[PDB]
């Protein structure tokens, strides 16, 4: 649901695209994102591991 | 690249300037090409 | 007034596209002049 849960009724959302909110708000055009979702994975995944 | 994209189609703001005028215009052209 | 600026040219997104039709329009013209 993203963050729309904390307010208000929970929505269901997409996460590969919910990205594209965070990234939005940073500063950063959502066009960085799914030009980069296959990498963008790859950091995400080793970092928490 | 982008992966989840779809087919579909996006009305130009401009395409009215040239549907309302161009065929107007071509309007003009075959009334005044034809005689 | 501004400070720092420099000399460039802005590219118009109208021009080239309207361009297009006077390619279009005035070729027209010339369709009917010349005959
Ligand atoms: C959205 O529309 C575009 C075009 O209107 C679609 O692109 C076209 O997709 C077809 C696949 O159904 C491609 O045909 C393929 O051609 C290759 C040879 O180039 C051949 O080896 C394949 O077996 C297949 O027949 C077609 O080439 C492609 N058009 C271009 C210009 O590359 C696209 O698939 C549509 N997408 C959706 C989600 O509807
Ligand atoms: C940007 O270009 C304009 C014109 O292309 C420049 O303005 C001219 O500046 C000269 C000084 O070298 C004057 O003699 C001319 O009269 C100006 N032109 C006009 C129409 O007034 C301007 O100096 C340039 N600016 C920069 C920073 O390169
Ligand atoms: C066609 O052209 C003539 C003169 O050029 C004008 O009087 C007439 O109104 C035009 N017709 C239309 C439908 O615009
Ligand atoms: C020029 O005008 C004629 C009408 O006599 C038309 O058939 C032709 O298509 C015109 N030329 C172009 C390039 O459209």
């Amino acid at each position: 649901s993203g963050w729309t849960f904390g307010a208000g009724a929970a929505l269901q959302i997409p996460f590969a695209m919910q990205m594209a909110y965070r990234f939005n708000g940073i500063g950063v055009t959502q066009n960085v994102l799914y030009e980069n979702q296959k990498l963008i994975a790859n950091q995400f995944n080793s970092a928490i591991g | 690249v982008v992966i989840g994209i779809v087919n579909n189609t996006v009305y130009d703001p401009l395409q009215p300037e040239l549907d309302s005028f161009k065929e107007e215009l071509d309007k003009y052209f075959k009334n005044h090409t034809s005689p």
